[PDB]
DNA sequence: GCATCCGTGAGTCCAGG
DNA sequence: TATAATGGGAGCTGTCACGGATGC
């Protein structure tokens, strides 16, 4: 019922590796990687396509799916075709097919063996934005990189090299998802550095630091203004459903207006403006009203150049500019008289 | 063989080899089949009795199982195992929902409705209510399993800058984000061919995110 | 939503639909002639992880060998339930045993050589070859096998039985074979002239087992 | 046939903070 | 990028009462 207890059980199924069993699975993995390289040398097919085919038949038909790097869609038809053209090899070549299969199975068994290291490492990363189980699955991506990159020949135990890629993976996830508004990795590291700096400064000052103390202890290039802006960028969003009162009647969204959709006052004012603009445009002849309705864009939404208004009216650009002048002047006179439009200038 | 050549073991003269004091011993319910010529199945292939293992057709399969081509010992090992299709989760259940022929269940349960015991009548009526709801409706039972989870339009779950410049947001945003992260991580653990246990855990966690 | 609509249609109790949906039990869609505990696999039957892994990948088990103790059973060799796999390991299933990381590799090197012995005709048992352990000769009284070359002694000792090689100057000059029942009287690297005692044979001398 | 466990519901509006 | 590291931690304690689905 409790997902992490269930997953701790599934993990305690696979027993841990003896130094021999670990070195053996490691070695088989390295040699199967080698064998896929050799099988590409032999067949001239793409090493990644080769790897995905060997992997397909290892895991089973339960899982075959299109791979993004692969230039070909990986369905049972084409994996049967390529598995057949692989089985059509000489003994000393088809031997590399058997090698790759064994290497894939060693890979799965070594991963599933070291699945508990991931848990023991991610338990120290909770309360940092991400769920325990989210943290374990990122540690599992770390375990996968580490299996595919491990060199038994260096004589090091597996745990030592895996722990690096596991820590790497968990930290990249924490820095990549824990924020609703996502902030690049380098910037998150800068923010955290600034955190720890201010904490040192306060733990020695007996009080919080100002922007200036932090801009000093942070180093050159950093002025108080920059500390300020970096903080303003780090400011996480807050929930609309965060309550204000003991009762559930009170949310925080219930106080935020909507400044996008216009108010009925606003819309009505635009309507009265449109109508009064029409009323004062009609005192112009339809040519000068039309020249202005084009040169500003109250019709069709866009304003025209003088060449367009003159090639529409069949008149020179000086003449259409001139009847625009006189249209504007007659509108200014009508406005000095009736004063019907002043109230809309705000 | 060994890490560095100067520790390898080479045979100085002709002799047979004997292996004493092994680290541990592994009993496997399997079937052995030696070979001398070219072998025609690789490790990972599943084979039923009557299948061609090695040497052009001479040595063949006795038992139901899965192929382990031991090259050191020059023998094909077939480990007793069926090709059983047993699944987990909503992909399985969506299958079973697709495979439900409704009218045949309507018939089964109408027959059931004649039963003397009041209990079987009650349960077959209850079930028939669902079957006939889906029938009269036009609704495919598998629709109760989501493949494409829809996204509510942004304005009804907003990211709004309040007066102070700070941001308010809705909880549906953090829920959807959880969903996209677990879905993307799943797609990437699939492409990279991750083990079973891990894909199971990602699948479960993804269910709970949709929940 | 009780009573589950999905759980109603497919005749699955809430407990089971949870177990399949939240990944605690497998549900079968095509048994493919699978079997378990003798009963064959019926479609839509619910299987735990142990059960499904058994049917799908095969029962197996590894048992550890304490250090220094060898195997009672051989590699590749079929074993039965209950059969002890080592002086402290008893196997819980049947099938083929397999070795995991042998500690000691013993190579038996074959040697085909030519060696000479001298015996009183009375005691010899004439045969065209001599099987291992087969009697070679029966002597009535202690008889001193004697050197037939001058040289330095290379005394190579087997489990039972011995090889004396005399070598004048590095180059070998004689290879004498001393079978079971004949004690050498010389030490490695000894100098012997012709006719001095190499070995005393008493009673019967038979071929060694090796 | 009875307990037994499950989920679901439990008055209106108004102010603050 | 390489000593080696291999199964988590809370829980939260004083409603009340129904209906309706699930086990001896
Ligand atoms: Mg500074």
């Amino acid at each position: 019922s409790d997902p992490v207890r269930q997953y701790l059980h599934e993990i305690g199924q696979v027993p841990l590796l003896t130094l021999e069993e670990e070195v053996e699975l490691a070695r088989k993995v390295e040699e199967g990687m080698e064998a896929i390289k050799k099988l590409s040398e032999i067949t001239g097919l793409d090493p990644d396509l080769i790897r995905e085919v060997v992997r397909a038949k290892i895991l089973g038909s339960a899982r075959v799916r299109h791979i993004p790097g692969l230039k070909e869609t990986l369905d049972p038809k084409t994996v049967e075709e390529i598995d057949q053209k692989l089985k059509s090899l000489p003994k000393e070549h088809k031997r590399y097919l058997h090698i790759a299969r064994e290497g894939e199975a060693a890979r799965q068994h070594l991963i599933e063996a070291n699945l508990r290291l991931v848990v023991s490492i991610a338990k120290k990363y909770t309360g940092r934005g991400l769920s325990f189980l989210d943290l374990i699955q990122e540690g599992n991506q770390g375990l996968i990189r580490a299996v595919e990159k491990f060199e038994y020949k260096r004589r090091f135990k597996f745990s030592t090299y895996a722990t690096w890629w596991i820590r790497q993976a968990i930290n990249r996830a924490i820095a990549d998802q824990a924020r609703t508004i996502r902030i690049p990795v380098h910037m998150v590291e800068t923010i955290n550095k600034l955190s720890r700096t201010a904490r040192q400064l306060q733990q020695e000052l007996g009080r919080e630091p100002t922007y200036e103390e932090i801009a000093e202890a942070m180093g050159p290039g950093w002025d108080a203004k920059r500390v300020e802006e970096t903080l303003k960028i780090a400011q996480e969003p807050v929930s609309l459903e965060t309550p204000i009162g003991d009762e559930k009647d009170s949310f925080y969204g219930d106080f935020i207006p909507d400044e996008h959709l216009p108010s009925p006052v606003d819309a009505a004012t635009q309507s009265l403006l449109s109508e009064e603009l029409e009323k004062a445009l009609s005192k112009l002849s339809e040519r000068e009203a039309m020249v202005l309705k084009l040169r500003k864009g109250l019709i069709d939404g866009r304003e025209h150049t003088l060449e367009e208004v003159g090639a529409f009216f069949g008149v020179t650009r000086e003449r259409i500019r001139q009847i625009e002048n006189k249209a504007l002047r007659k509108l200014k006179y009508h406005e000095s008289r009736t004063r019907k439009l002043r109230d809309f200038l705000d | 063989a060994a890490i560095d050549p100067e520790e390898e073991v080479i045979a100085e003269a002709e002799g047979v080899v004997h292996l004493h004091e092994p680290a541990s011993i592994l009993v496997v319910k399997a079937r052995v089949y030696p070979f001398e010529d070219d072998v025609e199945v690789s490790t990972g292939d599943r084979v039923a009795p009557g299948d061609v293992l090695a040497d052009g057709g001479k040595v063949k399969s006795d038992v139901y199982g899965r192929v382990e081509v031991d090259l050191v010992r020059n023998v094909v090992r077939v480990v007793e195992s069926y090709d059983i299709d047993a699944r987990m989760g909503a992909e399985a259940i969506q299958q079973l929902l697709k495979e439900l022929d409704l009218e045949a269940l309507e018939k089964e349960l109408l027959e059931e409705m004649k039963h003397p015991s009041r209990a079987r009548r009650a349960k077959a009526r209850k079930r028939l209510e669902v079957v006939r709801a889906f029938l009269d409706s036009g609704n495919r039972p598998e629709w109760m399993i989501l493949e494409a989870v829809p996204v509510l339009p942004p304005d009804l779950r907003p990211m709004v800058q309040v007066d102070g410049g700070r941001f308010a947001t809705s909880d549906l945003n953090d829920l959807y984000r959880r969903l996209i992260n677990r879905n993307n991580r799943l797609k990437k653990l699939l492409a990279q061919g991750a083990p079973e246990i891990i894909i199971r855990n990602e699948k479960r966690m993804l269910q709970e995110a949709v929940d | 939503d009780v009573p589950s609509k999905i759980g109603t249609l497919l005749d699955l109790s809430a407990t089971e639909l949870e177990q399949v949906l939240y990944f605690s039990k497998y549900i079968v869609l095509d048994p493919k002639g699978a079997i378990l505990n003798g009963v064959p696999v019926e479609k839509r039957q619910l299987l735990t992880d142990e059960e499904y892994r058994e049917l799908r990948y095969g029962k197996q088990e590894t048992y550890p060998l304490p250090p220094g103790v060898d195997a009672l059973v051989k590699d590749g060799e079929e074993v039965v339930k209950g059969q002890e796999l080592a002086p402290g390991v008893v196997s819980r299933l049947d099938g083929v045993a397999l070795y995991r990381f042998p500690r000691r590799v013993r190579v038996e090197y074959v040697k085909k050589e030519r060696a000479g012995l001298r015996l009183p005709l009375a005691a010899w048992v004439e045969k065209e070859a001599y099987k291992p352990g087969e009697i070679l000769a029966e002597l009535p009284e202690p008889y001193l096998f004697r050197a037939e070359e001058e040289g330095v002694v290379e005394l190579k000792e087997l489990e039972e039985g011995a090889f004396l090689v005399l070598r004048r100057e590095d180059e070998p000059v004689a290879t004498y074979f001393l079978p079971v029942g004949m004690t050498p009287l010389v030490v490695h690297g000894e100098i012997v002239e012709k006719g001095q005692p190499l070995a005393e044979a008493k009673g019967l001398l038979r071929m060694p087992r090796q």
